[PDB]
């Protein structure tokens, strides 16, 4: 969270294995895997995307058999400051993997080509 | 330092017991089939037998045995025209796959789910075309696996033949055919050799367009593209070759067994022609 | 000494009860028995949730009528039970399921009727379509007909109509529905009620699949083939019917990846 | 790291102080780290059919009543 | 040392995680944490079904606002609960079910604002109608409002529509909208969201009746009364909101009795 | 003559341990990535 | 001077005297004096990522408040 000191607020982060609607209301995403973060002094929060798939690995491109599902952040009261304060400010986020996280098939990119 | 070496596949299989009349409450002939089971009778139990000291094995039908061979899947076209042509010089694109051709894959559905290394053999032949003397020098092809997701080449000669990750192969005309190994690869625990169902589920709340598929078709079996070229350069005559591909699925094991192909081919899938229906001939019940 | 004996089964699965006094013993499908999960082959990582007695019991689908023109009839697993009590709801509020069944087709007739259905437990059993102009063109809907199940035919009629193709299967039953003959389905877990011995068929199924679990909206693990290998024949009427019931139960149903329910498109 | 193991012979030629007899064996050695890489060793094993032939619940025994 | 405190919690349920960085500690009413039903304590005999996972997570109401005007909330459980994912499906599937929860009301606000929430767990919280021609009139269906709850309210306003009957409750704040002073609910199970100090309350709630298990769809074991102590006030504005926010999570949850699903008329 | 053959590539990775519900001070999600771990 | 190490064998033959189980080695000699002529041994090893993902001073307790 990059807001002031003074912003308060809390926040739902959600993962929604797939196979269902896409969550596009909280009542939805509120019923997969999910966060509730409150923001305060700790001003980061983090949510686990547990491993959990049919196949044993799955696919590096966009494919339906190997769909991972969908990750979504709302408001779950909502942002609030006091006079003097900026009512509009940003939120960061980052990815990493986990422990058990490997991959496989070693292959070419497509995120670089030499043109002639 | 030197490692010598519980039924086997080439043990012999059991001996005939001598076996003489009778007369009793015992029934091996009489069975019941509903229940599911095969009767398991061997001969003494239904005639007088004499003792035999079986030799023979069933070495040669172990699944390994069975299918230890290499099948041809697949034929590759390429060529290397004069630089003054209308038409591109052409390198061959194959998403790989045993169901192009017929006998390996009529065998591997024998069963519904198999893991295996694969190996392949590549069998490389090339000819002149136009009735011209002109010469060529010896050709050197570059057989590249593209693997999902990486770039498929465009042109023979594009960046992508760079190769730096892909595993190719560059294989010289007129010497043995080439030859790799690959490990079970599939993103399952057994290759699926049927899938009886879809990639995508519809929803109710979403066009029917977006939530379509295929029948019986999943990543299960993607396993990208032979990406094949001439590397040479032009030459003024023109050569066309042929890449065969061979499969030879080794370190077999395969589960729940299936009634095999009794149909004509019709796609990848199970699916069957008109006209291809009948695949038994003409023979009357009393006649032998 | 007690009277025990192979013909005479009670089944029990939680809170329904089957009996049957002219069974032909029962099939566990390649020698085994359902079970959960094992940490050794484990994937999603996730608790999963397993309903017990909730899903794991014996569910009627509706019955059908067998006559002398019948060609016979196929379900899918879990497809068929897709719409029963606390099973249906568990798999279509998560990603991922697997279940075991036991299956129970049932059919009872007389001493004087005669007829044979050959009852086959097929792994992955995908049915040819209806096209000669594209392949793998049955659609999800068509595919999926839930507990009423479908049907196989005599003949094969393609069709013809670009415009609107009808896009489903058109399942010989000579081909058992898929390019193979009929005759060898037996090599699958199978039972036969033949009139004259028994009444009903019973199969336990373990789930089946090269993967520990998978998508249950996706892909059906088992089919269910029902053919009249014998036809059915009654006194000297012309037109006999009887009944055909099926009856099955989840066994070791475990779910995982919840969210919010899934709304399939169905028709 | 050699495995020796042994050959089943099928026609022996007329010896028995080299050829036929006195257990022909043969060699291998692997080469590669893969284990994809290796030959197959074709010393495979069999099974009991009945998991396909005798799928009941209750034993066959083949000289009683298959109903009973 | 490591610096854990009263007011920085985490709760997790089975893929559900809430954290909180102004608690002010967290209740256990009565001292007694959910548990399953006892065999010494025992009565449905059949086996019951107990969905863990699939119902034991948090869910989360509607949310509301609180302004100047607001004269408090109320929610009845299992109630509020009846509609949500597969915690509702066992619920309208079995004739018996038995659960305890962990309710979390959330209700920030700013080192400026001022306001206290009195958050009430009671048992059996009868509410008092709105008649005074008929007594215990308030139908079903006002009576269950699911998860959007209700409201109190400042003033008794009889219904005099005798011909056709608004039939619903009419619950005074000062009076807990049963008839006993409000001053004295906080002999329930309770906390107070006063927003200079936190800006949660957890409670966590034992099955509680005078019966070991019963009907869920008949019968509310727990309201949840949520009222403005004190007003909400900021800076110097005359029309403040904040939201607040109400997360509920079955526990134990155990059902028996099972057969097709509950429909209730609902409107 | 022959020689014959501390966690290496090719060893699995750490299991998943069974975690049952939780209640407590222990705030693993929370966070504060401006230390720069 | 030959090495041997073994395999971690993925699809394995139906065989159990000869290949699958009984640990399948493989062997190599070098035939060169400069170890640059080698090939990979691919016997690697690994380690924790700590030096990139928490880089801190005082070390991290997860269940903690990573500020107090
Ligand atoms: C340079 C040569 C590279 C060769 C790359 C081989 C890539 C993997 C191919 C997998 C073959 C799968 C055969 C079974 C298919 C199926 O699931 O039906
Ligand atoms: C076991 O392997 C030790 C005995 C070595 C016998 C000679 C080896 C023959 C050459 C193998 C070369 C290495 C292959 C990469
Ligand atoms: C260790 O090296 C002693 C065992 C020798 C085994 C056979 C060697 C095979 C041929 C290697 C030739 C020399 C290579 C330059």
């Amino acid at each position: 969270f990059c807001g002031s000191m003074m912003a308060t607020g809390k926040l739902l982060v959600s993962y929604a294995p797939p196979g269902a609607d896409p969550p596009k209301k909280r009542k939805e995403a509120m019923l997969g895997t999910h966060v509730i973060w409150d923001i305060g002094l700790q001003s980061s929060c983090t949510m686990v995307v547990p491993w959990i798939s049919n196949t044993t690995y799955r696919q590096t491109i966009d494919d339906s058999f190997t769909e991972g599902g969908y990750i979504s952040v709302f408001y779950q009261t909502r942002i609030v400051v006091p006079l003097s304060t900026p009512r509009e400010m940003d939120i960061l986020g980052f990815v990493s993997a986990c422990n058990d996280f490997s991959v496989r098939l070693l292959r070419d990119t497509t995120h670089i080509e030499q043109k002639a | 330092g030197s490692s010598s070496t519980a039924a086997t596949s080439r043990d012999a299989l059991p001996n005939t017991e001598a076996s003489g009349p009778t007369h009793s409450k015992e029934i091996p002939a009489l069975t019941a089939v509903e229940t599911g089971a095969t009767n398991p009778l061997v001969p003494s139990d239904t005639v007088q037998t004499r003792h035999v000291v079986q030799h023979r094995s069933r070495s040669e039908s172990s699944i390994e045995s069975f299918f230890a061979r290499g099948a041809c899947v697949t034929i590759m076209t390429v060529d290397n025209p004069a630089s003054t042509t209308n038409k591109d010089k052409l390198f061959a694109v194959w998403k790989i796959t045993y169901k192009d051709t017929v006998q390996l894959r009529r065998k591997l559905e024998f069963f519904t789910y198999s893991r295996f290394d694969m190996e392949l053999t590549f069998v490389v032949t090339a000819n002149f075309t136009e009735t011209n003397n002109g010469h060529a020098l010896n050709q050197v092809y570059q057989i590249m696996y593209v693997p999902p997701g990486a770039p498929v080449p465009e042109k023979w000669d594009d960046y992508t033949w760079q190769t730096s990750s892909n595993p190719s192969i560059f294989y010289t005309y007129g010497t043995a055919p080439a030859r790799i190994s690959v490990p079970y690869v599939g993103i399952s625990n057994a290759y699926s050799h049927f899938y009886d169902g879809f990639s995508k589920v519809p929803l109710k709340d979403q066009s029917a367009a977006l939530g379509d598929s295929l029948y019986g078709a999943a990543s299960l079996n993607d396993f990208g593209i032979l990406a094949v070229r001439v590397v040479n350069d032009h030459n003024p005559t023109k050569v066309t070759s042929k890449i065969r591909v061979y499969l030879k699925p080794k370190h077999i094991r395969v589960w729940c067994p299936r009634p095999p192909r009794a149909v004509a081919y019709y796609g990848p899938g199970v699916d069957y022609k008109d006209g291809t229906l009948t695949p038994l001939s003409t023979k009357d019940l009393t006649t032998y | 000494a007690c009277g025990y004996s192979d013909r005479v089964l009670q089944l029990t699965l939680g809170n329904s009860t089957i009996t049957t006094q002219e069974a032909a013993n029962s099939v566990v499908a390649y020698g085994r028995w359902p079970e959960y999960l094992r940490d050794s082959e484990a994937n999603p990582v996730d608790q999963p949730t397993e309903p017990d007695v909730a899903a794991c019991r014996f569910y009627t689908l509706d019955t059908v009528s067998w006559t002398k023109e019948s060609r016979g009839w196929w379900w899918k697993l879990p497809d068929a039970l897709r719409d029963m009590g606390l099973f249906g709801q568990n798999m279509y509020y998560h990603y991922l399921g697997r279940s075991g069944y036991t299956v129970h087709v049932q059919c009872n007739a007389s001493k004087f009727h005669q007829g044979a259905l050959g009852v086959f437990a097929v792994p992955e059993m995908c049915l040819a379509g209806d096209s000669n102009t594209t392949t793998m063109h049955t659609s999800y809907q068509n595919a999926n007909p839930g507990e009423k199940g479908g049907t196989f035919t005599g003949t094969f009629t393609p069709d013809n109509n670009q415009t609107s193709p009808a896009r489903r299967f058109c399942p010989v039953d000579y081909l058992l529905g898929n390019g193979t003959l009929l005759g060898n389905a037996f090599v699958f877990p199978h039972q036969i009620i033949n009139l004259r011995t028994n009444n009903c068929a019973t199969l336990v199924l373990p789930y089946v699949n090269s993967l520990s679990i998978d998508s249950m909206v996706k892909h059906n693990n088992w089919g269910i083939a029902i053919l009249p290998l014998a036809p059915l024949n009654f006194a000297s009427e012309s037109s006999p019917e009887i009944p055909i019931t099926l009856t099955i139960a989840p066994m070791c149903c475990e779910f995982n990846g919840l969210r919010n329910i899934t709304l399939p498109r169905l028709q | 790291g050699a495995q020796v193991s042994s050959q089943k012979v099928g026609a022996h030629e007329n010896s028995n102080r080299a050829y036929g007899g006195s257990t022909i064996n043969y060699t291998t050695i692997n080469y590669y780290r893969d284990s994809a890489s290796n030959a197959a060793s074709k010393q495979d094993f069999s099974q009991d059919p009945s998991k396909f032939t005798e799928p009941i619940k209750d034993v066959l025994i083949k000289t009683a009543p298959m109903l009973n």
